[PDB]
DNA sequence: AAGTACTTGAG
RNA sequence: UCGACCAGGA
DNA sequence: CTCAAGTACTTTTTCCGGTCATT
């Protein structure tokens, strides 16, 4: 209860089977470009990549899923602070216009508050690893 | 006919038995998929194949 | 492959050959830092996968009820309490091999009759 | 169904009716005979229209 | 021409092939072992570039499938079967007794397969 | 089939094989990218006897053409059971990349009686990791071992 | 059906102030790899945390639920071959008794 | 010798092809000729070393006499091979100023691979005379000979013309047989020209068409 | 859903 | 006396 | 200056009482 949120993310896994790179992006309400999954946690606060591996990745004795991320971290890796990121969200009016996205229309279940970036961080891995997870045939 | 039904009992329970066979044989991993078939799409049509023998 | 990561920053670890000494370095893009390379290999592809038919075998296993249990006694501990699925690896192509957990030792083995598998 | 433990592919659980209708079904074989007859009015109503472009 | 200096190398290889000729007396040296390098160097010429590209690779074959042993040892014996015939021979046959029991396993198994 | 082999299976059983599009794909089982800085020497204790019997005869011009080279090496594993059933050897396979890439690749390959069926490669002639990878996929969905394009699991019929 | 019923809509809150005191940890303070078993925690498709033994938690909400202190329309389920544990407060859901 | 005959085999396939097209398309060539074996082939045609000229294979045949008394205005045809696989505007040339000065009122040009798209566009700078484009690989099988080709056949000026009197026809009225055609191309129809086609009936036994050119 | 019939865009 | 939705028939 | 991909468009069986708003 509360208008009843018609927004819906994709989390999409761009290549086929067979083509050489393939990258993670995902489409955030109201921002017509589909940004890399790297960028979207350095916008929520998770920078070093590794941290954000360790967000989709909840074993590090699976490296066939871990592969699968290298190409994504190598699209991520142009921004590397969370300015930087928000900022990749098209200054000072792009970034709060960012800020502000994240919190009200980004997973607008779980909350809209403020400080849950962490919860809708280990989402965003837990819907990445699920992804993956089908993308592995598993 | 009474007999006639034993008869025709029987004749699904030598078909479930035939199935049965072919399942636990397939689970041993002894099974030869033919072509254009998977090992499971090659049993399953041994399967639907003594089940509608069975029928007939 | 198993990469490892740039201490200090926690990044990701990019090779680079050092073209003098010939040998392989994983140098850091998020900074300075370098670090030689234990093994040879960089990259692997593995087109037939053999990973992820064992998957998700938690101790509770032998508590789920959806599952059936048969009378094949344990290889190790000689128990015949058991719980088996098929190859868990959802692809067309598998084969329908069963995968018995013992009830007692916790232990997997198959109905296979043609491989000598340890996993 | 929730009637059957997992890896089950015998003719019971696939939806095998071993029964006549004069003997009666069973209620598995009563709801497998639902889907696979519901099957029949989809494609008698899907397959109608297309077949009637067809010919006009 | 230049394929004579190519020549040379082949003959190099059946001349090891000394090293494959000592289990042959320790069930059922040096010299007949550059003797038999000839027996088969020139006989590889005669198969190749006839009337008037596939040579290299037969050298390697025979050389391999030759090597082999304690499988390919009953038809190594066989063999000091002729010197002659082996040349034309190559690959599936040149292969173990027991690799020609999966050769044979594969093939005619499948050939219940693709006959729909 | 030809109206004088119309009953020939044999016949068959050749045009099938010949015709049913193969590549290279469908053969290998894994390819991996080896950082070994010597050519003439392998890390691989297993590619040790491959060297060996393609250096010593393969000596045909392959000295200055090269003495390195690539240090970057791509290895690729093949099944025995898929280049049996899909009639193939080792050589056969190894000239077609040999061909495809022509000179600008180095290619090395382990006999049919071998263990360990393997394909190994080096460029010829600055971030050359990438543009290996590339080459791979060259390799595996743009290479055709052998039959004909489009066409794909061709059966037989008494 | 005739004994079929669709869920009215319950509060997830008590379920959620529930089991945090049984044993959830939060997941603000998740380590993935240090407890990499842990079973995930779902209150109507919302991760709260995660539970280090989903076995005794589970039987301790389905002996709550048939006492009455969870509502019985209240369906939740344990995925052990997932490591999962998603609950449904959920209205719109359509149950059966048994 | 592995896949050095198997380009052999595919040269005297299409060389006989032609052969069959010139004799079909009017022109004077024996049965024996047609024939003509592989080993025979090779014995003319092949080089030193066992490698084909196509050079020596080119050719020109004169009109039978049935056929002068059908259309008389059909001159001889020459028929030319390029041993380059891409043919260039050079050699185009060399076969074009041989029509030229020849005065041969058909030329059909039998090219390996390609031939260069500014050679190609020579092709009508020579009228009244017409050339024609032949890919090796189209002519190793002689597509007028499998099971569903019907026997399509030229029809003269005249010929023609009564079609049309006699079915009371505008010439559109007429099923049409495009230019392109395979079989069209096997007997180098030309815009408005008609083919009667007669084929097998399971109802009449023998039914026969016609098809106008595009 | 599957054509068509175009613009839009890379090499 | 106008036409939209819904529910039905073979 | 070729050709891959994105863009938009147009179809979808036949006949045969009630209730709503507004014309
Ligand atoms: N949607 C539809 N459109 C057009 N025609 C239809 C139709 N539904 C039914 N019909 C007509 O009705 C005929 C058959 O339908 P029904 O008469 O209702 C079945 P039945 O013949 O009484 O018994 P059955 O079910 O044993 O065949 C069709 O062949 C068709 O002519
Ligand atoms: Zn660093
Ligand atoms: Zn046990």
């Amino acid at each position: 209860k509360g208008s009843r949120f018609i927004s819906t993310l994709q989390v999409k896994l761009y290549g086929r089977e067979g083509s050489s790179a393939r990258t993670i992006k995902a489409t955030l309400p109201y921002i017509k470009q589909d940004i890399p999954i790297v960028i979207i946690f350095r916008a929520l606060g998770i920078i070093p990549d590794g941290e954000i591996l360790e967000h989709i990745c909840y074993d590090v004795n699976d490296w066939q899923m871990l592969e699968m991320l290298k190409p994504c971290v190598e699209d991520g890796f142009v921004i590397q602070d969370r300015e930087t990121a928000l900022d990749f969200i098209g200054k000072e009016k792009r970034i709060q216009y960012a800020k502000d996205i994240l919190q009200k229309e980004f997973l607008p279940h779980i909350t809209q508050l403020e400080g849950f970036e962490s919860r809708k961080a280990f989402f965003l891995g837990y819907m990445i690893n699920r992804l993956l997870l089908c993308a592995l045939d598993r | 006919d009474g007999p006639t039904m034993r008869e025709i009992t029987e004749t699904i329970a030598e078909a479930k038995k035939k199935v049965l066979d072919v399942t636990k044989e397939a689970q041993a991993n002894l099974l030869t998929a033919k072509h254009g078939m998977t090992l499971r799409e090659s049993f399953e049509d041994n399967v639907v194949r003594f089940l509608n023998e069975a029928r007939d | 492959t198993t990469f490892r990561f740039c201490r200090d920053c926690n990044n990701m670890l990019y090779p680079r050959e050092d073209k003098e000494n010939n040998r392989l370095l994983f140098e850091c893009r998020t900074c300075s830092y370098v670090e030689e390379a234990g093994s040879p290999l960089v990259y692997r592809h593995e087109l037939i996968t053999n990973i992820g038919e064992t998957a998700g075998v938690v101790q509770d296993i032998g508590s789920d009820p959806t599952l059936p249990r048969s009378d094949r006694e344990c290889p190790k501990c000689h128990s015949r309490e058991n719980v088996f699925f098929q190859s868990q690896q959802r692809r067309k192509d598998t084969s329908m091999v069963l995968f018995f957990v013992c009830l007692s030792c916790s232990h997997i083995f198959t109905s296979d009759q043609k491989n000598k598998r340890t996993q | 169904l929730p009637h059957f433990s997992k890896d089950d592919y015998s003719p019971e659980s696939k939806g095998f009716v071993e029964n006549s209708y004069l003997r009666g079904l069973t209620p598995q074989e009563f709801f497998f005979h639902a889907m696979g007859g519901r099957e029949g009015l989809i494609d008698t109503a899907v397959k109608t229209a297309e077949t009637g472009y067809i010919q006009r | 021409e230049k394929e004579h200096k190519l020549r040379y190398n082949a003959e190099k290889m059946f001349s090891t092939l000394s090293k494959f000729i000592v289990p042959e007396t320790i069930e059922a040296v040096i010299s007949i072992s550059q003797e038999f390098a000839h027996n088969l160097e020139e006989e590889l010429y005669k198969a190749c570039l006839n009337v008037e590209k596939i040579y290299t690779e037969k050298v390697r074959s025979l050389y391999s499938n030759l090597k082999d042993k304690k499988n390919l040892e009953l038809k190594a014996h066989v063999v000091e079967l002729p010197l002659n015939k082996l040349v034309n021979m190559n690959a599936s046959e040149l292969a173990n007794p027991d690799l020609q029991e999966f050769k044979e396993k594969r093939d005619k198994i499948i050939l219940e397969n693709f006959i729909v | 089939l030809e109206p004088g082999h119309a009953a020939d299976q044999e016949q068959a059983k050749l045009i099938r094989s010949a015709i049913e599009h193969t590549t290279l794909k469908s053969v290998t089982i894994a390819s991996e990218i080896y950082y070994d800085p010597d050519p003439r020497s392998t890390v691989i204790p297993e590619d040790e006897e491959i060297i060996q019997l393609h250096f010593s005869l393969l000596d045909e011009e392959a000295e200055q053409s090269f003495d390195q080279q690539s240090p970057w090496l791509l290895r690729l594993e093949l099944d025995r059971a898929a280049m049996n059933d899909k009639d193939l050897t080792m050589g056969q396979v190894g000239e077609r990349i040999k061909q495809t890439f022509k000179n600008d690749l180095f290619v090395i390959w382990s006999e049919d009686n071998d263990e360990k069926l393997i394909i190994r490669c080096r460029v010829v002639r600055a971030e050359e990791d990438h543009m290996l990878k590339k080459i791979e996929n060259t390799m595996l969905e743009n290479i055709t071992l052998r039959g004909v394009e489009n066409i794909e699991r061709v059966v037989m019929m008494k | 059906s005739l004994m079929s019923c669709i869920s009215v809509g319950t509060d997830p809150m008590p379920i959620i102030t529930f089991l945090s005191e049984w044993g959830m940890e939060p997941l603000e303070d998740y380590v993935p790899h240090q407890s990499p078993d842990a079973t995930r925690v779902f209150v109507n498709g919302v991760w709260h945390g995660v539970h280090r033994n989903p076995a005794r938690l589970m039987e301790t909400l389905r002996t709550l639920r048939r006492k009455g202190d969870i509502n019985p329309e209240v369906s939740m389920i344990r995925d052990i071959r997932e490591k999962e544990l998603k609950i449904f407060t959920d209205a719109g859901r359509v149950y059966r008794p048994l | 010798d592995q896949e050095n005959e198997r380009n052999i085999s595919r040269l005297w396939r299409a060389f006989r092809t032609v052969k069959e097209m010139v004799k079909d398309r009017g022109y004077f060539i024996t049965q024996e000729e047609v024939e003509l074996p592989l080993e025979d082939f090779k014995a003319k045609y092949c080089d030193s070393m066992g490698r084909p000229q196509r050079k020596m294979m080119s050719f020109q045949a004169n009109p039978t006499e049935e056929s002068i008394s059908k259309f008389p205005d059909m001159g001889s045809l020459w028929v030319e091979f390029c041993d380059e696989p891409s043919v260039g505007v050079k050699t185009m040339k060399t076969f074009v100023i041989h029509i030229q000065e020849k005065n041969f009122q058909t030329g059909i040009f039998v090219y390996q691979n390609n031939i260069t798209p500014s050679a190609m566009k020579l092709v009508p700078s020579i009228p009244p005379a017409t050339i024609e484009t032949f890919n090796e690989a189209a002519l190793v099988v002689n597509i007028t000979h499998h099971e569903l080709v019907p026997k399509h056949i030229r029809l003269s000026s005249d010929e023609k013309r009564e079609l049309l009197k006699r079915y009371r026809l505008k010439e559109s009225q007429l099923p049409r047989i495009q230019r392109a055609d395979p079989v069209a191309l096997y007997l180098g129809l030309k815009r408005g020209e008609v083919v009667k086609i007669i084929r097998k009936s399971e109802t009449s036994g023998r039914y026969a068409s016609y098809r106008i050119c595009m």
